[PDB]
């Protein structure tokens, strides 16, 4: 997840995507039918306001 | 290495004493036998030639596709490890036609392209930091046009130009010279104008970095880029290294820096080890200008790394007349103009303001297309530079 | 025709060869010997070709190789210089002092220190004062510091080299991309050119207190390069600039007198400069007759080169709503409305 | 020429005839990697740089015991069989910090610190020379010391001294190399010392 | 997922190769047993106890935990001063039992590449796993848990 | 016979080729191309192979053995296909947007006008806009209207996410951006989605992982082929982000896309159009007043105006009801929502 760093790291952007994949699968141009999802987290505030 | 000429320096005769002579014909025996001494054995013996047929064998063993590739480590002579060309690392076997002396690890390696073998070491080109501080020559200023500064030329002759064009004087004492040398004043005062001066009548190779420049982007590289500026400053023989504005390795803060103030830090960490650490130090003489030299910590200053600490005082009445001459040296005025009159246009004029306003008086005539600054031109440079 | 079917016979026989790499000639070497590195692929020191002649074989060009006992066949077209390549990223409008309003005063003052040290020396010797290196721009944004910077750029052709960081591009200038001080060595081999640095960092809205920030990585640009300018430099055709919408921001450094040799003014545009302004950027739509300009300039009190060439451009989208062909008056007073008007607050 | 050109009377010494019986009975190994041992007799899994992990046995000629796991071996370029062992990898930015000559200062430059002195040769030269003094006795020298104070007061030239006459090896580091761009790799400078 | 040796020329399964481990992870675990029996350590009586009974009992006495029915406790952290004897206990109970005893570090999971550093650890308790009843000390856990 | 040595070169065709890609031709009879397996080579070009077809970067088969021009395939794509209505078409109309008008109408002329009524920008003298950026807060209703255009659109759609360009093999990305704008230009009237552009163009990039050297190359290729449109192929490219501050300056000037389409949060006109055209499809009672609930001084942009009619229906679903009550929004806001106690009265 995370909160998508301006200024990150070279190995940090690159997380960035995936997280920007993951999100883009949710809701994006092709609604995702009959597939739910569940996410646990200990600390809810560091997530990037998208998700 | 070996220098192609220079066979023999001995002209400690300097005359027509007979000595000269003596050695001269001494080679000249010694080369008419060598000539009947090859070619009378390159008959019976027509195995090598020494000038086709060795270099050509050679050739064949190379091959037509030399490759190159870096040598990553040295194992037992004969025997090295070759990174390839991509990613891969080879056993490979060294020849003995290389010099087997240039093996630095790490610096370059030939290899033939099918049986991949050490067959030659590559110079390495010129690295793009080296050109970066590697000033030619200073283009104008000399060194009595810096005007002024009298008792504070003394210093910067006594510790950076002394010990390179008369060692005796410390040679004879057994005192060696004075480590550096660190400049501050107020803001203009010739500080760097000193510093291309001992560039001009200096015969070693002269690196200028600015204080900016040591505080970069990613987390070390940081104090890896100072050991850089002294890895370049050794390899090239007698060398000044003049750090300018060194206020800024801790007075200016930049966002680009990953690491805060705890980065910049080690950056001096490591700067304080390059000027007396306990490895060798050779031929490198340390120049550093500053504009507060009290805004920096206080062991870079500490004698041993920098020794010899020269203060820039704000032009004298006296000094700045001479510095009105010499700048307007080359203007045909209107002789109207009194530079005496001008000397007192406010409290304190650095001198580099003296100069903006002999250079402002200029562009104030250019725009007349008249060749000749009157009055009315310095009075508008007078009031255009040190107000507004 | 015999030839013909003959040519044609021995094209199959002959698109079988295996084709040539494509490779570059970082730099040549002795023995009519040429170093090269091929596409995806290490470095190869490769003979040559009698064919060609070494001379030819000059710094990075494009070259072939023959398929296994690699040797340079042909020179193949030249590659992009790097220089015209950071000139593609970074996209500076080309202008010309026609597309100037406004400002002629300032025009004058700057070929004074950026076209009459370059296209007339000798004639800055004659009065001793040494060239004037570096020039500031000042004033609000979209004034049109850029455009003159260009315009003077682009009639004494002078390569115009623009340094903004950008580390996407920061591989066409230097691989090891360490110190600023290496665009100077590509600057002096393009002949006289203009080092142009700009600013405005979304500055004058945010980072207004204190808190992070702090200094500006194109301010500090020039201390480097302004600091070798003035000495250790040989090739004396090198001149910077900046355009920064505050002159009391600036460092105590680029204040100090001699490093800056001019300070140029770019107030936001006066009646007659809003009417000359309006009239050039005017002069690219179907405009109907008599459209009173000057009725159109008052109406915009207040707008440096942007909300000026943001009522041209939406006077014709407002004559596109309604189906027209034609630009009419009530589109340019129309526009004011939106751009200035309507955009006054906030 | 410019590229290798050696003294040419030591090319006919390099006998350009074992060159030749050298460039081509001797075959060019492949450096690699061992992750693993399989048991049966040999297969041994092998993992060369960039191409793939094969599985590879031996030769004639390397022990069973000359080969360990994680160990550097070459191996063949055409059938990938382990010929010889190779030494482990050593970051060369860590392998330049061995001093090979030795500073010219010794234990006389160094004045007032009799005391520091005295205490810093009983436990950086005296374990190490003379190190049969302690077996007769239930002691472990102390390993380490800590020289601290105000700049400009001996603490490296007592350390470049120790460096002129001590008879281990001397290995250099600045406080400042060990910090590295990536996250990582500050430790490796501090494992493989 | 499994791996698979496979004919170089004609590629065709030909053995089932035993799992493979980084060799970090397997370079991580102690062949040769430290010797420091319990009476070396002093003061750390209360201490040593309740380890011995969270880490050593609970693997050789699984008939008792079982005839209770409580599962036994996962994991034991040491913390205090500087100097009080935290890595003797692990390596005098890395002695007195018959078990492996995979040895972490603190600053070692951290590696410079992305999932690099999950790698050795998914490893290091794989491999503890794969083999019989083993302890896996994580000393210096500041590095990775902070 | 010249008819028969013609019909017997075409042997150098066979089936197994290798698609490479058209660079740069040298003369007449040779050619320069880069091979799919990651090269350049300098091969000859087959004398019947139309020259007219030789265009700029384009797809040639070459020869395996040998590489050598052998044909000229027609333009086509690997990762990106045009949405062919179906089940693949977005299926969201305008008037399911609850009132954008004054955003509706910016990418309506700059995205939709300039395909339809081409002929009149010249005629007027503007320069259409050659791509609109979407940028604004997280879920004020960026994709949506994208998903609304490709909807009533007379022209193709190609839809991209930004990390579907950047792939394990080195070296085709690039060529995968590249496939994009050659496969919409076939197809002259044309949209281009690149989502979350926010992982392909980012201002910093350190050129030493790798995986940032990938990424120079993809920004770069994006840059140089927007740059090739000669003001007569009308390809218009939309690109959504969520952090404009990251996107690098390079990719937002003119001849590029030049035109910011803000997407801010809805203000409290908006507000009350958006729970009325999501509320129409709702069953709704009359006890219901949705101007209590567009009164507060909440901001609340897009998702959670969805959100609040989701939950609410949800909450009837509990004890089996058909309709949703004001009893049913009331319980809604106040787990949707969720205000802070940002305030501190003390402060004024
Ligand atoms: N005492 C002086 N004598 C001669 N020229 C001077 C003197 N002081 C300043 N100048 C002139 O000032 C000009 C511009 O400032 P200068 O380069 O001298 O600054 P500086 O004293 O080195 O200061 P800083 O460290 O702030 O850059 C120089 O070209 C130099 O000729
Ligand atoms: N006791 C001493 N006798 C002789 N010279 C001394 C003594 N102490 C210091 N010096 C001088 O100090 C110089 C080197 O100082 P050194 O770097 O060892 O000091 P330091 O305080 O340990 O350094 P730092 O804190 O900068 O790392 C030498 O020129 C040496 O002659
Ligand atoms: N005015 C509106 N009318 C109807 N639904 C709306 C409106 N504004 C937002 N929404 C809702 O917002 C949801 C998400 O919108 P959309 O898919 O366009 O994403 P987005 O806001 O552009 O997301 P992101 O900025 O994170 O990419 C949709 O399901 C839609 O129902
Ligand atoms: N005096 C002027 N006459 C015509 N156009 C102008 C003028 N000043 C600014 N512009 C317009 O502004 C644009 C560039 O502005 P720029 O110089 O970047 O503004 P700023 O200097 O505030 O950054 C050009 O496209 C030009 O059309
Ligand atoms: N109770 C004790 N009895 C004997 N030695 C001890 C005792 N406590 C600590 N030590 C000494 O401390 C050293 C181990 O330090 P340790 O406690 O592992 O450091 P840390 O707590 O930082 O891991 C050993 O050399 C040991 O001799
Ligand atoms: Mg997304
Ligand atoms: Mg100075
Ligand atoms: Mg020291």
């Amino acid at each position: 997840g995370g909160r998508r760093f301006s200024e990150g790291t070279s190995a940090d952007r690159e997380i960035q995507r995936t997280l920007m994949e993951l999100l883009n699968q949710m809701d994006g141009f092709d609604t995702l039918h009959r597939v739910k999802m569940i996410m646990a987290t200990n600390r809810p505030d560091t997530l990037d306001p998208a998700l | 290495g070996p220098d192609a000429a220079s066979k023999l320096p001995l002209v400690t005769p300097h005359t027509q004493c007979r000595l000269k002579l003596l050695k001269l014909e001494r080679i000249k025996d010694y080369l008419l036998m060598e000539e009947e001494f090859i070619r009378n054995q390159e008959q019976m013996k027509p195995l090598e030639e020494k000038q086709e047929e060795e270099r050509s064998k050679v050739d064949d063993l190379r091959g037509t596709p030399m490759s190159v590739g870096t040598l990553e480590e040295i194992i037992d002579d004969n025997h090295a490890i070759v990174s390839t060309s991509v990613g891969s690392e080879h056993y490979v076997s060294i020849l003995s036609f290389v010099d087997k002396d240039l093996l630095e690890p790490g610096c370059s390696v030939l290899l033939n392209h099918k049986v991949h073998a050490v067959i030659g070491v590559l110079m390495d080109d010129t690295d793009p930091l080296v050109t970066v501080m590697k000033v030619e020559k200073a283009p104008q200023e000399t060194y009595a046009d810096i005007g002024g500064l009298d008792n504070q030329i003394q210093e910067i002759k006594e510790s950076v130009e002394l010990p390179l064009t008369h060692p005796e004087y410390y040679e004879e004492m057994g005192i060696k010279p004075p480590k550096g040398v660190i400049l501050y004043g107020p803001p203009g005062t010739g500080k760097t104008l000193l510093a291309k001066a001992v560039a001009n009548q200096t015969s070693a190779t002269f690196l200028r970095v600015v204080g900016s420049e040591l505080i970069q982007k990613y987390l070390g590289d940081g104090p890896k880029l100072v050991r850089e500026l002294f890895r370049v400053a050794e390899e090239h023989a007698p060398s000044i290294v003049f750090i300018d504005e060194i206020d800024a390795i801790g007075t200016k803060r930049y966002d680009s820096n990953s690491g805060g103030e705890r980065e910049i830090q080690r950056t001096m960490l490591e700067l304080l080890n390059q000027l007396d650490g306990f490895d060798s130090r050779g031929d490198v003489k340390v120049i550093m200008a500053t504009n507060r030299i009290e805004t920096l910590d206080p062991a870079l200053i500490r004698p041993g790394r920098i020794d010899r600490k020269i203060e820039f005082p704000l032009p004298d009445e006296k000094t700045k007349k001479r510095i009105f001459q010499i700048h307007t040296s080359r203007m045909t005025l209107a002789d109207d103009v009194t530079l005496d009159d001008l000397i007192m246009a406010k409290d304190d004029l650095s001198g580099a303001d003296i100069k903006a306003i002999c250079t402002e008086a200029g562009l104030m005539a250019l725009r007349e297309r008249r060749m000749k600054v009157t009055n009315e031109d310095f009075k508008k440079s007078k009031e255009n530079v040190l107000y507004k | 025709l015999n030839a013909k079917v003959r040519l044609l016979r021995e094209e199959l026989q002959l698109l079988q060869e295996q084709g040539s790499y494509v490779g570059e000639v970082v730099r040549a070497m002795d023995k009519k010997k040429v170093l090269v590195k091929v596409h995806p692929e290490g470095k190869f020191v490769v003979d040559v070709d009698k064919n060609i002649d070494i001379n030819d074989v000059t710094p990075n060009c494009r070259v072939a190789l023959r398929n296994d006992s690699y040797t340079l066949h042909k020179i193949l077209p030249n590659k992009v210089d790097p220089l015209v390549s950071l000139m593609m990223v970074e996209k500076v409008p080309d202008s010309t002092y026609e597309m100037i309003g406004g400002l002629d005063k300032q025009i004058k003052e700057i070929k004074e220190v950026i076209e009459l040290p370059v296209k007339h020396p000798e004639l800055f010797e004659a009065l001793g004062i040494a060239q004037p290196k570096g020039v500031l721009l000042y004033g609000p944004p979209g004034t049109g510091k850029t455009l003159l910077a260009r315009a003077v750029a682009h009639h004494t052709d002078c390569t115009f080299i623009r340094v903004s960081g950008s580390e996407l591009v920061q591989k066409f200038i230097g691989e090891g991309a360490r110190m600023v001080r290496e665009l100077f060595v590509m600057a002096r081999e393009h002949a006289p050119s203009i080092i142009f640095m700009d600013e405005i960092d979304s500055i004058g809205s945010s980072r207004l207190e204190g808190g992070s920030g702090g200094d500006s990585e194109v301010q500090r640009t020039m201390l480097e390069l302004l600091n070798q300018l003035d000495g250790f430099e040989a090739t004396k055709n090198i001149k910077v600039i900046m355009a920064t919408n505050r002159i009391d921001i600036l460092d105590s450094a680029l204040l100090r007198p001699g490093r800056i040799d001019r300070k140029i003014e770019f107030p936001p545009p006066n009646e007659e400069a809003r009417l000359d302004i309006l009239k050039i950027h005017s002069r690219k739509m179907n405009l109907t007759r008599g459209i009173n300009l000057r009725k159109i300039a008052e109406l915009m009190p207040g707008a440096s080169g942007a909300e000026v060439k943001g009522v041209c451009t939406e006077a014709g989208m407002y004559a596109l709503r309604e189906r027209r062909v034609h630009v009419t008056q009530e589109d340019f007073e129309m526009a004011v409305a939106k751009v200035m008007q309507k955009d006054s607050e906030k | 020429s410019d590229t290798g050109l050696a003294p040419p009377a030591l090319w006919d010494l390099a006998a350009d005839k074992q060159t030749l019986q050298s460039e081509q009975p001797l075959q060019v190994a492949r450096c690699t990697k061992i992750i693993n041992a399989d048991s049966e007799d040999p297969k041994y899994i092998i993992n060369v740089k960039q191409f793939a992990k094969f599985v590879v046995d031996l030769s004639d000629q390397v022990a069973p015991t000359d080969i360990e796991e994680g160990m550097r071996v070459g191996v063949d370029r055409n059938k990938y069989q382990i010929h010889i062992p190779l030494p482990p990898k050593i970051d060369p930015t860590v392998t330049m910090m061995q001093v090979e000559e030795k500073p010219d200062v010794t234990y006389s430059d160094v004045g007032g610190c009799k005391e520091q002195i005295e205490k810093l040769r009983e436990v950086v030269e005296t374990p190490l020379l003379h190190p049969e003094r302690f077996v007769n006795l239930g002691i472990e020298p102390p390993k380490g010391v800590l020289l601290f104070g105000p700049p400009g007061t001996g603490k490296t030239l007592c350390a470049r001294a120790v460096a002129n006459r001590t008879d281990a090896c001397f290995i250099r580091v600045i406080g400042s190399e060990l910090v590295q761009k990536y996250v990582g790799e500050g430790a490796r400078m501090v494992r493989e010392l | 997922g499994d791996l698979v040796g496979v004919n170089k020329d004609s590629y065709l399964i030909l053995e089932t190769l035993p799992t493979e481990y980084d060799s970090r992870v397997k370079a991580m675990e102690v062949d040769e047993r430290p010797t420091e029996q319990y009476s070396d350590i002093g003061g750390l009586d209360k201490q040593i106890q309740e380890l011995v009974e969270a880490i050593v009992l609970p693997m050789n006495h699984k008939e008792k935990f079982e005839n209770l029915g409580i599962q036994p406790p996962k994991g034991v952290l040491m913390y205090g001063p500087p100097g009080t004897g935290k890595t003797l206990l692990a390596r005098a109970c890395a002695a007195q039992t018959k078990a492996t005893f995979l040895k972490l570090a603190g600053p070692q999971l951290v590696q410079m590449f992305i999932g690099d550093g999950a790698k050795l650890v998914r490893d290091a308790f794989a491999l503890a796993k794969e083999k019989a009843p083993s302890i896996i000390f994580i000393d210096e856990l500041d590095a990775i848990g902070t | 016979e010249f008819l028969h040595a013609q019909e017997e070169v075409k042997r150098i065709q066979s089936i197994p080729l290798v698609i490479g890609q058209f660079l740069e031709a040298v003369d007449q009879n040779t050619a320069i191309v880069g091979s799919t397996t990651g090269s350049n080579y300098y091969v000859r070009i087959l004398s019947t192979i139309d020259r007219e077809l030789l265009k700029p970067n384009a797809s040639v088969a070459l020869h395996k053995h040998s590489n050598a021009l052998v044909d000229v395939l027609p333009p086509e794509a690997d990762s990106s296909i045009m949405m062919l209505t179906s089940d693949q078409k977005p299926d969201v109309m305008y008037a399911d947007i609850g009132g954008m008008d004054i955003q509706k109408q910016e990418v309506r002329e700059a995205v939709e006008l300039p395909l339809t009524h081409f002929e009149l920008y010249k005629q007027i003298g503007i320069d259409p806009p050659r791509g609109v950026l979407m940028y604004g807060p997280p879920g004020c209703g960026k994709t949506m209207l994208a998903k609304a255009v490709a909807h009533h659109t007379t022209a193709a759609f190609i839809r991209v996410v930004g990390s579907e360009f950047v792939q394990k093999y080195l070296g085709e990305g690039p060529r995968m951006v590249r496939d994009v704008f050659r496969l919409a230009k076939e197809n002259a009237p044309a949209i281009i989605f690149i989502d979350e552009i926010d992982a392909i163009a980012t201002k910093r990039f350190d050129a030493q992982t790798g995986a940032d050297r990938e990424v120079q190359r993809i920004l770069l290729e994006l840059l140089n082929q927007m740059d090739g449109f000669d003001q007569n192929v009308n390809v218009k490219v939309i690109m959504a982000t969520n952090r404009a501050d990251t996107l690098d300056p390079a990719l937002l000037r003119p001849g590029r896309l030049d035109r910011k389409i803000e997407f801010p949060l809805p203000d409290r006109r908006q507000k009350r159009l958006i729970f009325s055209t999501i509320t129409s499809k709702m069953n709704l009672s009359e006890e219901v007043d949705l101007e209590d609930y567009v009164a507060r001084p909440d901001k609340i942009s897009g998702a959670d105006i969805n959100s609040i009619c989701q939950e609410s229906g949800m909450l009837a679903v509990r004890e089996n009801r058909y309709i949703v009550l004001a009893k049913d929004f009331e319980k809604a806001y106040k787990t949707v929502i969720k205000k802070d106690e940002q305030e501190h009265e003390f402060y004024k």
